[PDB]
């Protein structure tokens, strides 16, 4: 019902298309009769004078059906386009604004299904229905009345062939929806098994489990074209059956028909007629079975278009939320509680601790602490179940998440880069960056000296993944990144794991160089490199382990003894 | 970088007491084991004092207990007390900054032992 | 014109069935005219005579003849809709099959969103050729056939004037035939450029609304979003535009029609009689010339997206040499002789590589961000292939030496970590599918995998998200380094093995990680250069040239690069 919202912006187009129609049918049918006409004057009195001037206007109503067609055409595939680009652009939009958890609700490999082939069901569906919309019932209510005035106490039969009738396509939207929903979950299958072997095809390669991908190939194959069958089955049991109500139809007009004769109700001559009007009403019976066959397919795919719509994001912005123009700095955690699935422990728990604005501070701790999960706290990534975050000594859930997210800056662990160029990439953080701006933060991350070292600078091509250069030039881009933006509060998420300890050295001391009023933070594993923080900080478990100077954690701090002794002694 | 610097040592009678302090420049102790060695003439570089960064001392068991080993870390200096000196005692002693497999060794501080 | 023969191509084996489907649908064709002939022509035998004397006996009939046509048109569509399905899932199957044969070098330049559109869309796009315009098309030359027979039986010279507008016809047809399938090909580029925002927007959403890339990533799909749309309109068009047009080619025949039957009319010959007629026979003419002309033009957008799909099936897939050696009695003896490798074949990569590792040795290849340590363990993979030099695995050169054995003796923990959506336990057990959970749950219990595991919801058989990204990253990590170390390779690749894997559990391994690593050839990469110093040899690299080698405590002393890099790690001077 939900999507008609989208064709009401073009109902100038909707309501044109059904009205070339009407001129198309009417030019196609009365034409026959008025050419007749015209031949029929043609022997009653012929000449130069009857048959010329005729002539020249039997060729105009000939060109009025001509661009009545074609009208018909181009009003409503501008409708059922319009339709599709519209809805597209309104579904990318509410995938854009999901949350992590809600792009696993649905999987990645069915949004892409849902956002192309499922809006093309709907967008066939409108160009299906725009032609015969007007075409279907005025055949057929028309059809009737002209019929009606040559059968007498026939009406009782033809009121009895309307149930068996809406029984043939019932039956047809009873168990085709659950089976054509099929058809495009199993596409869904298809979609996962494809990305799957295109995202890590190096992977797949070097154990040589290609004939396993084939044979997984294989078994979402038979999967996919015997979801079709099945669904597609109703459509070829359903041609026998409405073939033959035709003809028992048939079978009850000749046999009523010779008892008229008997009565003398019916001339010799009028079953000729109404055999013609039989023929019209069948016709137009069988143009709403074939609009209805497409309608099955497209209530199946209308679901999962509208449900990824009316589906609600994991992170919302508050309506009567207040924007933060500034942002100082000052990072608190009140006992914040976090925990992404009920039936699992809690990932982070009873965790408090104020954070000084400017200050450097080093996240230390063991593969599964929850150093990242905390830092995706700060820019509203996940919300905590219990306990509140604390911006500017103010909650985050009463800021704007647009304006919020402006001021805190970060670099993930795994560093994802996207299509077009370095400049391109770069100007993620901010796109208003000059060229002499975004150069100054390329020379911290040292990635500068081989941005230049390119065929095309800055405009040297960057490929899905970041895919083209090597590890540890991505993550060094992905720093420059987060400088450009110019945070007040920044996140370092392991920020030079696949760097070299001479430029991890020059880069640290870089960062503290134009950190001068920003609440830098750096998951870090290295002890050397925690040192160059004001306070470290010490994350266990899930809790927090200790918050204070390098000569207070080696004799409180138990775990912070436990990773230093791995590294000296 | 690295560097070492050996104070005291010289001449002392048997049964008697020296503190030998070993100095690091340019060096932060508090990160790396400071340790302690000896060669005399026709004797390997045998291990004296061994302490690492989370303090934990390996003395070796025939001089164990007469020995005692001090760690100044305001002051990025390692001291090492010597207690009733015996005549295997005479030897040039050796100065070692650990890290994980980046050492230094130290100049060489005279120990001559009387009888 | 090539496309067209090729399409039709996958037919071939399918003709045996094909040729009884042409038969199906020729009976059910004769019977679909004589049918409503036979209701008009005993009708007149009904009025007549009247009562039961002939009016129930025809009922009989035409009972079986209805039924027997009713049979015929379902069992055409069930044998056709099998044969259509088994067409399509062959053209599928043909394309997975062949990405899996075409080399790396063309999944990280081509976008993936266009390789699943090209797939998951392209080959859906070809079911309307298939089945519904197969059935129509026997069935649009046989009442061709039948019609225009029946029109030279009535006049040979009026069939002439009918058959002179026939070359205009199919004039007119190639005109708007060759337009469609040139918008409806575009229409499928841009769709899967459109696939290909969508893919790649999904698959990193995190990173876009870390940086607010909101509208920014909307006005780049809206850029292609606009484009589909403008093209789409185009596409759908001129799809229809065929049948009004040529309904005014109809009418305009039908006004000559009375046209010369007015001149001619004047003169002794040519009737009413006879112009009426011959309307009725050029009807059952025209009516099949429409609809082949229209289907022809309907398949084009079946030829647009089978364009596509063979775009695919004509890429350059790697190829083995004929000479093909598998190598038995892996020892792992690995060999570079002045390797000389670029990506782009403009910027030189690798500047002479050259070394010689005997088997059952700890290499450990360190560098600079960049240097190309990550393209010599990609050249040994045989990724990639040598512009100018030699690399010989236990003596026989890379190139004689077939990717399937070669790819058998070398296990990989890649530097950037890709998992599989299956279970823990099937995405470990990816390497090796001959091992029992006794050999799983071991090996993971020495790499400390195995303390993660059994905190999950369903264990082991916690079904993982894309990418495993469920977990931590260092955890991911740990769950790669015991896929390989499970695969038990007699050469094993370490590139960035615990790089995310903090400092105090790395060493945790190490031990029992080096058990599982002696009698093997293992060449490691890491910048956490004091967990390395144990291995047999030390290659250090710098802008793709070797410039220190040997053991650590020989290249401490020399004072050189190793030396700068070591010293670098510790921020103490
Ligand atoms: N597929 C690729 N296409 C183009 N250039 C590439 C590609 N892969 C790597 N490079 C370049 O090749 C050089 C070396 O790449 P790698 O072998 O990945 O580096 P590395 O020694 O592993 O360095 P890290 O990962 O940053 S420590 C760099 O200059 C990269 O930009
Ligand atoms: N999206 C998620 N869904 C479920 N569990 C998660 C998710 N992200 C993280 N976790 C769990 O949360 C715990 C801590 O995760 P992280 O914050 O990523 O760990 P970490 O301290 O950064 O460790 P590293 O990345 O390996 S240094 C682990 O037990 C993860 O399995
Ligand atoms: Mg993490
Ligand atoms: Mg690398």
């Amino acid at each position: 019902k939900t999507l008609a919202r989208y064709l009401k912006p073009y109902w100038i187009f909707a309501v044109l298309a059904p009205l070339f129609m009407v001129v198309e049918v009417i030019c196609d049918l009365s034409q026959p009769t008025l050419l007749a006409r015209i031949v029929a004057e043609g022997i009653a009195r012929g000449d130069f004078s009857l048959v010329l001037k005729t002539g020249i206007l039997m060729l105009i109503v000939a060109l009025i059906g001509a661009v009545g067609g074609i009208g018909c055409t181009v009003f409503a595939s501008y409708a059922s386009q319009n339709f599709g680009a519209d809805l597209r652009r309104d579904l990318f939009r509410k995938v854009l604004s999901f949350s992590i958890s809600n792009v696993n609700r649905f999987h990645t490999s069915s949004l892409i299904t849902r956002l192309t082939n499922d809006v093309t069901q709907l967008q066939n569906l409108v160009m299906m229905l725009l032609r015969i919309v007007v075409r279907a019932p005025l055949l057929f209510v028309g059809g009737i009345v002209m019929a009606v005035s040559i059968n007498v106490k026939l009406s009782s039969v033809l009121i009895f062939l309307i149930p068996p009738i809406v029984l043939l396509f019932v039956w047809l939207t009873k168990k085709g929806n659950p089976l054509f929903r099929k058809i495009q979950e199993s596409t869904d299958e298809v979609n996962r098994v494809v990305r799957e072997n295109l995202l890590g095809v190096r992977v797949v390669r070097a154990f040589r489990r290609e004939e396993y991908e084939n044979e997984n190939f294989r078994k979402a194959n038979e999967s996919l074209r015997r979801s079709i069958i099945s669904a597609f089955s109703l459509i070829v049991f359903a041609l026998p059956l409405f073939i033959f109500i035709v003809n028992m139809g048939m079978i009850a007009v000749l046999w009523f028909g010779g008892v008229l004769v008997r009565n003398n109700q019916m001339e010799i001559g009028s079953i000729m007629a109404y055999t013609n009007y039989l023929m019209q009403i069948m016709f137009s019976l069988m143009m709403i079975g074939n609009i209805l066959n497409f309608i099955v397919r497209a209530s199946a795919s209308a679901k999962r278009v509208l449900e990824v719509l009316n589906e609600k994001p994991a992170i919302e912005e508050a309506d009567n939320a207040l924007a933060l123009p500034n942002v100082e700095g000052s990072v608190s955690f009140e006992n914040v509680e976090f925990r992404y699935f009920e039936n699992t422990d809690p990932v982070l728990s009873g965790v408090n601790f104020s954070v000084k604005p400017g200050s450097l501070v080093a996240v230390l701790g063991e593969t599964g602490s929850g150093k990242s999960t905390l830092m995706n706290l700060i820019p509203r990534l996940i919300d905590p179940e219990r306990g509140r975050v604390e911006v500017d000594e103010l909650d985050v859930r009463t800021v704007k998440l647009k304006d919020l997210r402006g001021h805190i800056s970060a670099v993930p662990q795994e560093t994802v880069l996207f299509s077009g160029t370095i400049k391109e990439n770069l100007k993620w953080g901010r796109e208003d960056a000059t060229d002499d701006e975004i150069v100054e933060a390329a020379k911290i991350a040292q990635i500068h000296d081989f941005i230049i070292s390119l065929p095309e600078g800055y405009d040297s091509r960057v490929e899905r993944g970041g895919r083209n250069f090597s590890g540890g030039q991505k993550q060094r881009l992905s720093i420059a990144r987060a400088l450009v933006k110019k945070p007040k509060v920044l996140i370092l998420d392991d920020c030079t794991s696949s760097v070299d300890p001479i430029t991890e050295k020059r880069i640290l001391d870089g960062l503290k160089r134009y950190t001068k009023g920003c609440t830098t933070f750096i998951i870090t594993q290295k002890i050397p490199t925690a040192l160059l923080a004001d306070k470290i900080l010490v994350l266990h478990e899930g809790k927090v382990a200790g918050f204070g100077t390098h000569k207070e954690l080696l004799e409180h701090c138990k775990p912070y003894r436990e990773i230093y002794e791995s590294q000296f002694g | 970088q690295g560097q070492l610097v050996e104070s005291g040592g010289g001449l002392v009678q048997a049964g008697g007491s020296l503190t030998l302090s070993c100095a690091a420049s340019v060096r932060d102790i508090s990160f790396f084991a400071v340790g302690w060695f000896r060669q005399a003439p026709g004797k390997q570089r045998e291990l004296v004092a061994q302490m690492t960064s989370l303090r934990k001392i390996n003395y070796a068991d025939s001089v164990k207990g007469r020995f005692t080993i001090s760690r100044d870390d305001a002051k990025n200096t390692v001291s090492l007390q010597m207690n009733s000196l015996k005549p295997e005692d005479t030897a040039v002693y050796y100065c070692h900054a650990s890290l994980p497999g980046l050492p230094y060794w130290g100049q060489g501080t005279p120990v001559t032992v009387s009888a | 014109t090539a496309t067209l023969r090729r399409l039709l191509g996958y037919l071939r084996p399918h003709t045996f069935t094909l040729i009884m489907v042409f038969v199906f649908v020729t009976v059910s064709s004769i019977l679909g005219v004589l049918s409503p002939y036979l209701i008009g022509k005993t009708i007149a035998v009904v009025f007549v005579p009247r009562r039961f004397d002939l009016l129930p006996r025809y009922m009989l009939i035409l009972g079986t003849i209805y039924a027997l046509t009713s049979l015929l048109f379902w069992l055409q569509g069930k044998i056709m809709l099998t044969l259509s399905q088994d067409v399509v899932f062959r053209l599928r199957k043909e394309l997975f099959e062949k990405l899996q044969r075409v080399p790396v070098g063309f999944f990280d330049r081509t976008p993936h969103g266009d390789i699943i559109s090209r797939v998951i869309n392209d080959v859906d796009n070809i079911n309307n050729v298939l089945g519904n315009s197969i059935i129509q098309f026997f069935s649009g030359i046989v009442t061709l056939a039948g019609a225009v027979i029946m029109m030279f039986r009535v006049n040979v010279i009026l069939s002439l004037v009918t058959l002179s507008i026939v070359p205009l016809t199919v004039l007119i047809t190639q005109i708007v035939s060759s337009q469609t399938r040139k918008y409806f090909y575009e229409n499928q580029r841009v769709l899967g450029q459109l696939n290909g925002i969508i893919e790649e927007d999904i698959s990193g959403l995190t990173v876009i609304k870390l940086f607010t890339r909101e509208e920014k990533e909307m006005e780049k799909f809206d850029r292609v979003n606009e484009s589909l749309r403008k093209v789409g309109t185009k596409a759908q068009i001129f799809s229809g535009v065929l049948p009004p047009l040529m309904n005014m080619v109809n009418n305009l025949g039908f006004a000559l029609i009375s046209g010369f039957g007015g001149w001619l009319a004047l003169k002794d010959i040519i009737t009413v009689g006879t112009i009426a007629t011959f309307i009725g026979y050029s009807r059952q003419f025209t009516r099949p010339l429409n609809e082949l002309s229209n289907q022809f033009n309907m398949i084009q957008m079946a030829l647009a997206s089978a364009e596509r799909i063979f775009e695919i099936l004509d890429l350059e897939e790697e190829k083995d040499d004929p000479d093909a050696v598998e190598l038995r009695e892996v020892r792992g003896e690995i060999e570079f002789k002045n390797v000389w490798f670029s990506y782009d074949k403009k910027k030189p990569v690798l500047k002479d590589i050259t070394f010689h590792i005997k088997p059952g040795q700890k290499v450990a290849l360190v560098g600079p961000t960049g240097s190309g340590k990550t393209t010599i363990v990609n050249l040994l993979m045989r990724f990639y292939d040598v512009d100018r030099g030699q690399i010989l695995v236990d003596g026989i050169d890379i190139r004689k030496i077939k990717r399937s054995s070669l790819r058998s003796s070398i296990g990989i923990v890649l530097q950037d970590t890709i998992l599989f959506s299956t279970t823990v336990k099937e995405n470990l057990k990816y390497g090796n599918p001959g091992a029992t959970d006794e050999e799983i749950k071991e090996a993971a219990k020495l790499t400390h995998s195995d303390h993660f595991i059994k905190h999950l919801p369903e264990g082991y058989e916690t079904v993982l998200t894309d990418n495993g990204e469920d977990l931590s990253q260092g955890q991911r990590q740990l769950l790669a380094i015991t896929r390989a170390f499970l695969a038990n390779p007699k050469i094993l690749i370490l590139d960035a093995a615990t790089s995310n894997v903090d400092t105090k559990t790395e060493k945790s391994i190490q031990a029992a990680m080096w058990k599982l690593m002696e009698g093997k050839t293992s060449i490691i990469i890491a910048h956490r250069l004091n967990t390395i110093k144990n291995a047999d040899l030390i290659i250090v690299l710098r802008d793709g040239e070797i410039v220190e080698m040997g053991k650590h405590d020989e290249l401490i002393q020399k004072r050189g690069f190793y030396y700068e890099l070591f010293t670098s790690q510790y921020g103490l001077v």
